């Protein structure tokens, strides 16, 4: 499962990215908007624009609940449950999307930190994130 | 493809920046890592185990020349991605039987370490262009699954 | 496609045994059941909160019928699956903006629907055929995700 | 997550496959094997053969597994451990793997149970499926 040890890059992995957890996780949203055109169809409320205060605005959000999640870890059941029941109850987000998100938040923990990012930790934070969509796909399941 | 006059190049420029035989592996290397069930055909290989054992296996650094090989063969005879892989998908395919969606796992953690190693300048409308030519090399070397 | 002479022939004769117009429905009725964020794109459409209130929509009883509609033109048109297919994916792809592995959830609960109603004569070679189609039908409206 | 009453359409629609269960789990090999040719990979000391005496002793065990889930399945996790390492340690089962036995099993429930087959009841047992391969999965993630 998400062992002792993977618990741990993870906890140091977010450790070092602090301060800037918000400029991340926008910078993410950016990318998964850009490349899978097909995720726009959510935010046709947002300037899906690349200075735009509203995916900036939401890196912030998104990048908060990563946190909870990584603080709360061994329980993500509970900690994310308004987000599991908002992002699957009144949304409606095809979970394939929850892989692509994924997968742009490690091209970015990637692109913003080398010497953390080793491929034992590009594993971990995979591990993670396979854990966060599992969570907030299943009022799915 | 397609690639527009402005994707090609952001392409074609980061590339020639790339040392292949060093990357071709930093990208099988972890992708035996990050995703396991991989290892299952690989076992011609190594001690395959704990990570470091992989990323200096210098069986796994090798057959990753191979392949940043064939993305090279593609990165530009995007024009049939189709046909410049008839033989490796006939490979991939019915020959060894891996699933077509570690072909996406594959280029997916390719960027990855696209990304790793240019830092800031794999802006994202530069990431963008490359999970393009990637979901094209997938289409391609799955297309004997029809 | 490909089809052995031999496939071809227990898909065109489970087919006609087929009653398009109330297939087409228990479908596309049960995909909004089973897999619902599809329902996000049918609020065009209806009550769809309570299983009972889809498979009685008259209107996903409609829009399934223009559906066995086009497996009809794939059944046997086998030989481009690709291009009886250009428009319909010009409009899920780059207008309705459906993920392509809707795709396949669809013909796959097509083939629990083709069995469903025939019962043991789905023997399974005659379901492997299916798979085909269908695994082929889904790589056509998806063309233009390239 | 699996509700109140999709643990009830599962009690029951199992309920009523039972003297059969044996028959079923090895009419779904059959089903995976001609179909997706590409899991044939793994059974190369079977004759993936039609009447083949392995196939038909398999079904036996992926239907006393599946049972042991149906039951215990308030608690996936520890019942089905053994079979979350030898698929996922020993093994190394792709995990697209488990999506499509998921898929002729289902083809299998019906194919030879109509009645109890409605639609509320494919959800569930879908919804049951996907979580025998979340657990089965799981030294994965
Ligand atoms: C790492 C996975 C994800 C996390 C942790 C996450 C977290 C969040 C949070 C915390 C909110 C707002 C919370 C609140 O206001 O109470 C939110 C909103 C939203 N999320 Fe996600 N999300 C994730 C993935 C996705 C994906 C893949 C999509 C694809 C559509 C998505 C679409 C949305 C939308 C549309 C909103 C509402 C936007 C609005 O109307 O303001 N999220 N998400
Ligand atoms: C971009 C995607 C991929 C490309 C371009 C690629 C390319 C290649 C090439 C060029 C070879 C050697 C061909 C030769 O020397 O003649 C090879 C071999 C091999 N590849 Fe792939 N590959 C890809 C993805 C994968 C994936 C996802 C797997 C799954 C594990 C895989 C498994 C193998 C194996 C086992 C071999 C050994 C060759 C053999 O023993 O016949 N490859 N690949
Ligand atoms: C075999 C796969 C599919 C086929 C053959 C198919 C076929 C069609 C056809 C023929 C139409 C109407 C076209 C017309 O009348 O001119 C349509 C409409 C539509 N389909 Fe699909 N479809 C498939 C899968 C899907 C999937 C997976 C979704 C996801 C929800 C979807 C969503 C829709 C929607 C929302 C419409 C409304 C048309 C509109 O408002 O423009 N379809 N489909
Ligand atoms: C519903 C999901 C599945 C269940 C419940 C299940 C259950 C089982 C059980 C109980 C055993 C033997 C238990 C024992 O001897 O201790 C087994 C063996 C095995 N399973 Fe699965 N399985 C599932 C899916 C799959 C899939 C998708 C594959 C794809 C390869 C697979 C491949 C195997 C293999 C290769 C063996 C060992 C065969 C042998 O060497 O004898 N299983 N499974």
């Amino acid at each position: 499962v998400l062992s002792p040890a993977d618990k741990t890059n993870v906890k140091a992995a977010w450790g070092k990215v602090g301060a800037h957890a918000g400029e991340y996780g926008a910078e993410a949203l950016e990318r998964m908007f850009l490349s899978f055109p097909t995720t726009k169809t959510y935010f046709p409320h947002f300037d899906l624009s690349h200075g735009s205060a509203q995916v900036k605005g939401h890196g912030k959000k998104v990048a908060d609940a990563l946190t909870n999640a990584v603080a709360h870890v061994d329980d993500m059941p509970n900690a994310l449950s308004a987000l599991s029941d908002l992002h699957a109850h009144k949304l409606r987000v095809d979970p394939v999307n929850f892989k692509l998100l994924s997968h742009c938040l490690l091209v970015t923990l990637a692109a913003h930190l080398p010497a953390e990012f080793t491929p034992a930790v590009h594993a971990s934070l995979d591990k993670f994130l396979a854990s966060v969509s599992t969570v907030l796909t299943s009022k799915y399941r | 493809v397609h690639l527009t006059p402005e994707e090609k190049s952001a392409v074609t420029a980061l590339w020639g920046k790339v040392n292949v035989d060093e990357v071709g592996g930093e990208a099988l290397g972890r992708l035996l890592v990050v995703y396991p069930w991989t290892q299952r055909f690989f076992e011609s290989f190594g001690d395959l185990s704990t990570p470091d054992a992989v990323m200096g296996n210098p069986k796994v650094k090798a057959h990753g020349k191979k392949v940043l090989g064939a993305f090279s063969d593609g990165l530009a005879h995007l024009d049939n991605l189709k046909g410049t892989f008839a033989t490796l998908s006939e490979l991939h395919c019915d020959k060894l039987h891996v699933d077509p969606e570690n072909f996406r796992l594959l280029g997916n953690v390719l960027v990855c370490v696209l990304a790793h190693h240019f830092g800031k300048e794999f802006t994202p409308p530069v990431q963008a262009a490359y999970q393009k030519v990637v979901a094209g090399v997938a289409n391609a070397l799955a297309h004997k699954y029809h």
